[PDB]
RNA sequence: AGCGCCGCAAUUCAUGCUGCUUGCAGCCUCUGAAUUUUGUUAAAUGAGGGUUAGUUUGACUGUAUAAAUACAGUCUUGCUUUCUGACCCUGGUAGCUGCUCACCCUGAUGCUGCUGUCAAUAGACAGGAUAGGUGCGCUCCCAGCAAUAAGGGCGCGGAUGUACUGCUGUAGUGGCUACUGAAUCACCCCCGAUCAAGGGGGAACCCUCCAAAAGGUGGGUUGAAAGGAGAAGUCAUUUAAUAAGG
């Protein structure tokens, strides 16, 4: 997770702002709007959500015959490119979101199907239960991936009793079990896969992309319609409803720029960094960022200037910056838009292109990647491509003289493990493992140190601001607010004490546990507790756990991940994956997460 | 809000009779002249979601009244919409 | 009462400490863990709203070192956030507009709760986060109201074919628009900028140094942190409207 994203506001002139503004306003965010509804009603869009894949080229053929329709024709070429990163991005991610609930839906059907209770295994496979019992001890002393391996064993095995023996081997976590099935918790067991079945199901009747309406023409024309026209039934004045409460989109999609060459950058006489966009030069919009990110932003012109001097025998493959995002953010206050609103650069960089020895890595990196790719690919332009390929194999070769900071060297015996628990959101184990020893632990208040303070602060707020925005709702007050930057906040302070824990005691490796969904499984649990509590009172079944199912859509594990894997990787920790046990306090799920993590290398 | 003048000119005018002051008629006259008023507004005022809540009110009892009358007679249905310049 | 938080005290202990024998045995000062009490003249928490391109959290190079980092030199830009301070407020003037109310009972995640002049009715004026209850806080509790949660009761009028409606005022309470009031800050003041812009002048405390009873060069300092962003879908909570569900 080397990636990251730098930022800086831009500046210019009112008629450079006023110019950009309204080429994405009513130029490039209406292409988008079209080119996602023309997309959505293409032949093939059915069958591009079975292979959960779009065709590499069907948004570029879908723009060309419109970048000369009048609605769109006054574009730069870099901007229509932009509209179709911006669209295939979209549907690439849409995509495989259905693609994957889809897997989940059919996996577990068929669960659902080979759940069988004891005495309906009695029944279905015609043989007593320790029959069945010998008969899954030969097949697991086969199949010894076990799961999968068993999922495999029994789908062609239509014997019922090898059959059925895997349904009992499956049910007991892939393993033989002595002990009774307790009749309600198998009944439990059961509900709760038909819940999340059924879920799953409602999770695939997802909207396709909406897009951004910046006119909101359709809520005049229905606001006009429905004070003036008789609504034909109920389900067309619904419908007008749901048009009217939907809110206007103020601001465009931004730019996109995957050619990191087409932000040019100078310094003006003023000394000032500035940057221009390819088709647009005459826009000179200037960089106003904090010195915290100024060594990028100088950066990205001594990478501009190098290349420039070996007149282009440099590779922009291991130019700094990766790619720029051109976004408006949303002022506060009133005026024409492109004076309210601010222009900002957001650029990626790869942390890695910032030493020498970093870039060395991404040098080896892309040289075994286009290799490859030159091997494999081999008409005028395939001709080409290899071509340019290896000019890019060639000149990545040549160096920028970065400066030099020597790669961090961890133990490969010694890990952190990260316990992760809706209580303590992090716990760490520092683990010795060919010695079995815990070096160190650390709770989540040693972690924030100083800043532990902060973690009762957000339960504070995030019960007061809840119960103002409820407050502020029944008077339609716009004042709604949340602790989501404070979340934020602590989750990128627990990452960087963890990594600091970690280069302290030179581990060669993170810990992290593999949660999966855990909404899903608490949403899922919760339910068949309480239809059976409340049975045919869903208000009743809904107040149940209310609280504790609101507290679990709030858990930031994936946000805690994300900040510990960015960190590590800026410091070259490697992060792993391990299996966190259900067992013990959080200092021993730290502990043993870390072990079988080492265990778990082969 | 609505004047007592022009709420008693709706009433004189959508009445069936001199003391009729509740009639589905002179309901969804009543209905109208809000809706109107509101509609201006509305086009007007994009982020008065609380005056927006009014109107979505307003536009359903209308509707109600209206699948009301059509019901009792499409002769009176068709003239009161016609009056009121309804579609 | 209950619930959450805060510290306090106590027990046990290791992520703490002691030792030679480096894996074990003691201990509970420090630094922490396991939730066990308890609210005290205690120590900690503490939520009315708002105010800076604020300061510190930087980059490179050399030297040192066991990392951690540290010192020296050069450069520096203002982004998006989280705290701590300090300061300012309890707003004004016109428009537009929603919801609510015949009356009665119950009382909801309902509304209100500060100080002190005056003051029988009525609120005004001046203060002001000390703002009802407890260590602090709640949707809990207390007090008043409750039409603006749900329900229930029950008038006359219109309507009565399933829709419902009136009793409704210089009314109660929201929202939207335009203009407008204060802080618009990081040691203090003043004059400026706000798509760029900074300038001038002071107060404390410490270095540096005439050879000196005495003030005064050349500078320094005057709170800290964090960062990977866009785009699209989804879930959960709450609110509002609608429907009686193909």
């Amino acid at each position: 997770s080397s990636q990251i994203t730098i930022q800086a506001r831009l500046i210019s002139f009112e008629s450079n702002r006023q110019q950009l503004w309204k080429l994405m306003a009513d130029l490039n965010t209406p292409l988008i709007n079209e080119l996602l509804c023309q997309l959505g009603q293409h032949p093939d869009f059915e069958k591009w959500q079975q292979k959960g894949k779009l065709p590499s080229t069907v948004v570029s053929q879908l723009c060309q015959p419109l970048k000369t329709d009048p609605r769109f024709a006054g574009q730069p070429s870099r901007l229509y490119m932009s509209a179709i990163h911006i669209v295939d991005y979209i549907y690439k991610s849409w995509l495989a979101i259905q693609k994957r609930l889809q897997q989940q839906l059919d996996g577990k059907t068929r669960w659902l199907e080979m759940l069988n209770s004891d005495a309906e295994l009695v029944e279905l496979s015609g043989d007593t239960l320790e029959a069945i019992r010998v008969k899954a001890a030969e097949i697991l002393a086969i199949a010894m991936s076990l799961s999968k391996t068993l999922f495999d064993a029994y789908q062609e095995t239509e014997d019922i009793k090898s059959r059925s023996a895997i349904s009992y081997l499956l049910k007991n976590g892939c393993k033989l079990t002595d002990k009774e099935e307790d009749s309600e918790k198998f009944a439990k067991r059961r509900r709760q896969v038909e819940i999340q079945i059924q879920r799953l199901t409602e999770k695939l009747i997802s909207r396709m992309p909406k897009g951004r309406d910046l006119t909101n023409a359709k809520w005049l024309e229905t606001l006009l319609t429905a004070t003036t026209t008789v609504a034909e039934d109920n389900a067309q004045a619904k419908r007008w409803q749901d048009i009217l409460l939907t809110r206007s989109s103020s601001l465009p999609f931004p730019l996109v720029f995957e050619t990191n060459e087409d932000m040019v950058w100078s310094k003006n006489q003023k000394g000032r960094l500035c940057v221009h966009f390819n088709g647009l030069s005459d826009l000179i919009f200037e960089v106003y960022c904090g010195n915290r990110q100024l060594h990028w932003f100088q950066r990205f012109l001594e990478d501009q200037q190098t290349k420039r001097k070996s007149k282009n025998q440099h590779s922009s493959g291991l130019f700094t910056l990766r790619n720029g995002h051109l976004v408006w953010l949303e002022g506060e206050g009133k005026g024409e838009p492109w004076n309210l609103h601010h222009l900002t650069l957001y650029c990626c960089v790869d942390n890695r292109l910032w030493t020498e020895e970093g870039t060395e890595i991404v040098r080896q990196e892309k040289a075994d990647e286009i290799t490859k790719f030159i091997t494999n690919m081999k008409s005028d332009t395939q001709q080409a491509l290899i071509q340019r390929k290896q000019s890019t194999l060639t000149r990545i070769n040549n160096s920028f003289e970065r400066p030099s900071q020597p790669l961090y060297q961890g133990q490969s015996h010694i890990l952190v493990g990260v316990s992760l628990g809706l209580e303590k959101p992090a716990t760490v184990a520092v683990v010795d493992a060919i010695a079995n020893k815990v070096l160190a632990y650390r709770s989540i208040k040693q972690l924030l140190g100083d800043n532990y303070e902060l973690l009762n602060r957000q339960r504070r707020q995030q019960q007061y601001l809840s119960h103002e925005r409820h407050k502020a709702q029944k008077n339609f007050s716009p004042n709604q607010f949340g602790a989501s930057e404070l979340g934020q906040h602590i989750d990128r302070l627990l990452a960087k004490a963890i990594v600091a824990l970690a280069r302290t005691y030179k581990a060669g490796s993170i810990v992290l546990p593999k949660l999966g969904d855990m909404r899903e499984v608490v949403q899922s649990e919760i339910q068949a507790i309480a239809e059976q509590k409340f049975p045919g009172y869903i208000e009743g079944q809904q107040k149940y756990a209310k609280q504790y199912r609101v507290n679990v859509h709030r858990w930031s594990y994936g946000r805690l991940i994300q900040s510990i894997q960015s960190k590590a990787a800026q410091t070259g920790i490697v992060i792993e994956e391990g299996k966190q046990p259900i067992r013990g306090s959080p200092h021993d799920k730290a502990k043993e997460l870390a072990l079988s993590a080492y265990n778990l290398r082969l | 809000a609505l004047t007592q003048e022009r709420k008693q000119e709706i009433i004189v005018n959508y009445q069936v009779h001199e003391t009729d002051t509740g009639s589905a008629d002179v309901q969804v006259a009543m209905l109208t002249e809000r809706i109107n008023r509101l509609s201006l507004h509305l086009q007007a005022n994009k982020k008065d979601h609380s005056s927006r809540r009014g109107l979505l009110k307003l536009i359903g009892q209308r509707k109600r009244l209206l699948a009301y009358i059509q019901k009792d007679s499409r002769e009176k249905y068709q003239a009161l919409i016609g009056r009121l310049g309804i579609r």
